[PDB]
Formats: structure tokens, C-alpha cells, sequence
């Protein structure tokens, strides 16, 4: 279970390829679903399955 | 040999089966979005609840 700055959830957390903008913090698939989320402390992205 | 130049020329000859995969698509796609809707909740999410 994570809990990304308020952003509850449940899943694996795992290395994404994909970089996210400066200002982007979470991230969404069509299915307005969070697929990744970005660290607020290494600022590294980890897709969420 | 001609039907095979006439399906490659054109593009909406699969209409049947683009529409059937289309339809089955964004009907799951409203199933999944239709989650965050709250229904007069206060909030969509079970944890925020
Ligand atoms: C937080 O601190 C660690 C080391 O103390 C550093 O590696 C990291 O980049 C810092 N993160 C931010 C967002 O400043």
C-alpha cells in the first residue's frame, strides 16, 4: 500500500522508462486510471500496477 | 487479385469488426471511469469515506 503525497493506493512499484514534466506529479491512462506517480523525494517516476 | 488492392486502397471495408471491438472498448472504458463518480457521496473514494 502507498501513500504518494495524499494519493491512496495499492500495487507494485517498479522503475518506469517514461519521464514526467517538472511540474508532473501524477500520471493517468486512458482509463483515467494512476499508472505512475513521481517520487516527491527522488523525483524518479514508479509505474504502479 | 483485385479485392486484395481494393481492401488495401481502402480503409473502412472492416467496418463490422473495428465497430464491434470499438463499441466493447468503450463500453469497458465507461465501466472503469464510471467509478469515480461519487453517486451523492461526499467523496469517490472508499479511503477519503
Ligand atoms: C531529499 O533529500 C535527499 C537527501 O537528503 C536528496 O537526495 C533528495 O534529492 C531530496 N529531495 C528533494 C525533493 O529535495
Amino acid at each position: 500500500n502507498f501513500n504518494f503525497n495524499g494519493l491512496t493506493g495499492t500495487g507494485v512499484l517498479t522503475e518506469s522508462n517514461k519521464k514526467f514534466l517538472p511540474f508532473q506529479q501524477f500520471g493517468r491512462d486512458i482509463a483515467d486510471t494512476t499508472d505512475a506517480v513521481r517520487d516527491p523525494q527522488t523525483l524518479e517516476i514508479l509505474d504502479i500496477t | 487479385g483485385k479485392i486484395q488492392d481494393s481492401l488495401s486502397s481502402t480503409a473502412s471495408a472492416l467496418g463490422k469488426l473495428q465497430d464491434v471491438v470499438n463499441q466493447n472498448a468503450q463500453a469497458l472504458n465507461t465501466l472503469v471511469k464510471q467509478l469515480s463518480s461519487n453517486f451523492g457521496a461526499i467523496s469517490s473514494v472508499l479511503n477519503d469515506i
